[PDB]
DNA sequence: AACAGGATGTATATATGTGACACGTGCCTGGAGACTAGGGAGTAATCCCCTTGGCGGTTAAAACGCGGGGGACAGCGCGTAC
DNA sequence: TACGCGCTGTCCCCCGCGTTTTAACCGCCAAGGGGATTACTCCCTAGTCTCCAGGCACGTGTCACATATATACATCCTGTTC
């Protein structure tokens, strides 16, 4: 039921819209969860720096991957990715994914 | 065709239950090649059915081995990562829930007593 | 039923929802070629009590499709190397021993062998 | 309760149980800050995310296997800053 | 020249052989150990040591691959 | 006639300065005494997985001898891609 | 020389919903039929170039044991870091 | 808040590397042959436009279920101390 115009985005958003900065979220990664990816491998203590380097590890795999993904976004023009921007981007990262599409 | 393959399809004439028909589609969808005879749509088939088969068997397996009757991604990438051949095939790929195999290493557990090796006293 | 064969009506489906008893009717969904029958089908072979679940089904579905994406591909590629414009199933007999290592080559060529065999001499 | 004899109870139980390790709307909106510098107003779908996740997730636990093993090599247990480095490098990674 | 003809030799029998094919074997295996002596060296530092081991070639090799 | 000579190989032509040597190429001033019997088993563990794909490029173009088109095709599959000796 | 303690892992019966299938209609598209038709391959002679070895003539890379320097392995230990 | 565990300090002890024999092995020079890889010519059997037909198999309604996922009882094994 359309009811209005979006064009760049935030379509109708006068004062009933919300949005935040985001300034910093790469630090939602935390302690308990870089450890249980740690005990996946077998891990039995961790460093304290390790814990940034385990989020700048995500922050550089993730920005590899989003430049592959937002690269098909534009040749269909879709505004979003759904299942196979990121499905060809990770296979051409040697990172292939099995399920969630194809 | 009263003699013709009206009444057996062209994955039933090789014996196989895959669609055949389909991934002959696939090879002029995929422009593999200028020319696909008959020969290739049900060879790629017959590996796909026996690797259809075949993982979904050592999977099943892994299910009793679970106690658990569905198979779950679990046990997908317990077929996989038992099966050394198979890890060559795949390996170097990411399964949605597959999971991980253990692979506790001997430096950790350790199995002499906890007081210090010349003393009680730590 | 006589014959539609004459189509002025490719799209076709819901358009306007002028419907007489039923409705039910939508937009045309694209096919999802999807081997979900097929897989379910040998998977009652090796074991019939087993079943399967939905997320099983999705990663068999890519790895289905990716397999012969890759066994396809190095045919191709194969293809190229020499100048033949035609695949047929000795393109691909080469085409399993460069992926498929070790007895998974003989249980691949043994049933793909066996089936273009059994393809022929038939009828 | 020893804390490094604990750390294997942990190991056993993680790695038998299938989950998602890392909170997902906190990776969702970690995601959604990145493609904002590549491109503003970029929308998600809630498939691609998990997708993302998932990925990211073997990806860091493959690091944790390997750097792991860098451990024991140089006769110690816990991770380094000095692991991570060997790890990456060596895969033609970080160069 | 006999080492490589033996290899193929040992799996398909009856296999000719040319020397700009013989430089490409070379090449591609020597570099293969060459890459991998500069990565097995970033395994000893760790250790504190700079000697090249079994220990720093199984370990090099694993992190990168070639062994699953 | 099957009886041929089969006793160790010809892996032992790559000898203890050219292991040496390749070591020399990187960065190292002392390597250990087991490392030429691991080089050994590395460089066949390599040949063999490169030297197959060839020979299965050879016998798909019902051909006999390997040429450097073969060899290069091997490698660009699994890495290490030859520049040269193409084309 | 070996028992206490609190929680996690077991059986065993116990509830639910969502995942799954079965009807009953409906309609293209994907297979199937059956000849006419032009172009990639089976199959014959042609032709030079490619690999296998004679076949000698110096020379720079192995092959191996001894020597004396030194670096990896390994023992404890007080205080830092998870 | 606490001990598990980096790091320093130190030389067993076991070799990687330097220095000489040691001449046999890798290596290139001047030519032939038998076998094998491309041009050139003939003829041939699948898929490929004609040009139509009917069955599978995918959704939209309509009913009605079966195993996964955790709960109430009831009761043992494991791990880490004193």
């Amino acid at each position: 039921s359309g009811r209005g115009k979006g064009g760049k985005g935030l379509g109708k958003g006068g004062a009933k819209r919300h949005r935040k900065v985001l300034r910093d979220n790469i630090q939602g990664i935390t302690k308990p969860a870089i450890r249980r990816l740690a005990r996946r491998g077998g891990v039995k203590r961790i460093s304290g720096l390790i814990y940034e380097e385990t989020r700048g590890v995500l922050k550089v795999f993730l920005e590899n991957v989003i430049r592959d993904a937002v690269t098909y976004t534009e040749h269909a023009k879709r505004k979003t990715v759904t299942a196979m921007d990121v499905v060809y981007a990770l296979k051409r990262q040697g990172r292939t994914l099995y399920g969630f599409g194809g | 065709g009263k003699t013709r393959a009206k009444a057996k399809t062209r994955s039933s004439r090789a014996g196989l239950q895959f669609p055949v028909g389909r991934v002959h589609r696939l090879l002029r969808k995929g422009n593999y090649a200028e020319r696909v005879g008959a020969g290739a749509p049900v060879y790629l088939a017959a590996v796909l059915e026996y690797l259809t088969a075949e993982i979904l068997e050592l999977a099943g397996n892994a299910a009793r081995d679970n106690k658990k009757t569905r198979i779950i991604p679990r046990h997908l990438q317990l077929a996989v990562r038992n099966d050394e051949e198979l890890n060559k095939l795949l390996g170097r790929v990411t399964i949605a829930q597959g999971g991980v195999l253990p692979n506790i290493q001997s430096v950790l557990l350790p199995k002499k007593t906890e007081s210090s090796k010349s003393a009680k006293s730590k | 039923m006589a014959k539609s064969a004459p189509a002025p009506k490719k799209g076709s489906k819901k358009a306007v929802t002028k419907t007489q008893k039923k409705d039910g009717k939508k937009r045309r969904k694209s096919r999802k070629e999807s081997y979900a029958i097929y897989v379910y089908k040998v998977l009652k072979q090796v074991h019939p009590d087993t079943g399967i679940s939905s997320k099983a089904m999705s990663i068999m579905n890519s790895f289905v499709n990716d397999v012969f994406e890759r066994i396809a591909g190095e045919a191709s590629r194969l293809a190229h190397y020499n100048k033949r414009s035609t695949i047929t199933s000795r393109e691909i007999q080469t085409a399993v021993r460069l992926l498929l290592p070790g007895e998974l080559a003989k249980h691949a060529v043994s049933e793909g062998t066996k089936a273009v065999t059994k393809y022929t001499s038939a009828k | 309760y020893r804390p490094g004899t604990v750390a294997l109870r942990e190991i056993r139980r993680y790695q038998k149980s299938t989950e998602l390790l890392i909170r997902k709307l906190p990776f969702q909106r970690l995601v959604r800050e990145i493609a904002q510098d590549f491109k503003t107003d970029l929308r998600f779908q809630s498939s691609a995310v998990m997708a993302l996740q998932e990925a990211s997730e073997a990806y860091l636990v493959a690091l944790f296997e390997d750097t792991n093993l860098c451990a024991i090599h140089a006769k110690r247990v816990t991770i380094m800053p000095k692991d991570i480095q060997l790890a990456r490098r060596i895969r033609g990674e970080r160069a």
